[PDB]
Parts: structure tokens; sequence; C-alpha cells
């Protein structure tokens, strides 16, 4: 979910 | 909606040319993650190029950016230059190729992938993630292990  | 995310970047060099790094610091919804790397021949506005290239790249998907930095170089190209730079084929007026061009082209095939917003801050004081990638910076600066490939020395 974190996009990195 | 894009997932909103916060960059701060900054580039750090100790002469012109000389050793330098970047710093940046990537957080979405209050989660960091921080990228920086040191070089061993340089230039401090190549290094601000930098800082906004690894940390766009490193986004996994298309995202919202608010894009916090202090530099001017990257303000007044952004601004500035990258318009005319994509009418004319990335050549000056004069018709030869823009200083830093292969770093500039970079950036932008990195921002096309994102919704940027830019936010010029004015210094590093009252910026604490602006004056931790400085730090990150100027840490890689002293410990480099790469070299910057691209930089065309000029002296």
């Amino acid at each position: 979910d974190i996009p990195f | 909606m894009l997932k909103q995310v916060e960059i701060f970047t900054d580039g750090s060099c100790l002469g012109n040319p000389g050793p330098g790094g970047y710093g940046a610091i990537l957080r979405y919804r209050g989660r960091e993650k921080t990228f920086s790397a040191g070089y061993t021949r340089t230039t401090n506005n190549r290094m601000e190029l930098m800082a906004a290239i690894v940390a766009l790249e490193a986004l996994k998907e298309h995202c919202e950016v608010i894009l916090s930095t202090d530099s001017q170089y990257v303000r007044q190209g952004i601004t500035q230059w990258i318009h005319n730079w994509k009418k004319r084929g990335w050549k000056t007026a004069d018709k030869k190729p823009v200083k830093n061009v292969d770093l500039w082209q970079r950036l932008d095939a990195a921002l096309g992938q994102h919704q940027i917003k830019w936010e010029w801050v004015k210094g590093h004081a009252g910026h604490p993630e602006n004056e931790r990638c400085d730090e990150l910076a100027r840490a890689a600066a002293m410990n480099p292990t790469l070299e910057d490939t691209g930089y065309q020395v000029e002296v």
C-alpha cells in the first residue's frame, strides 16, 4: 500500500 | 484519487567540481523512506537534479507529489527552461545541447509519471525534512562510492  | 506523497530533496558538493551527494525523503501518510548516495566528482546542481530524479523514480505507481526543494537551479529549470527545451529538441537557442541535458531529460521523464505540485522553500531553517536531506547529502559527499559518469568535465 505504501507506493515506494 | 492518487495517493499523495511528500518529497523533500537536496544536493551538496564540496567543490565546483568536487565530491558531492544527494539526499531525499519520501513520505506517505506519515511513513518515511530516505535515499542518498555520494559521487567522487560532480557539481552541486547535478546533485540537486539527482535527488529529485531518484526520489521520483522510486515511486511504484502514479501519485500526487508535493515536491519540496530549496534549489534555485531546479526551480529555474522547471519554471523557465523546460518548456522551451521540449519545443527546441533539448537544444539552446544557439543550437547546442543544454548543460546537464542527461539529467534534465531524466527528470522530465520522471515528472511525466506523476501529478507534481512544487513547493519552493527559501531555506533549510524551519523545514526539518529539508534540513535532514542536507545532512544526508553532506554525509554522502564525505563518503563517495560512485562516479558521476554523465558529468562532462568543464575544467
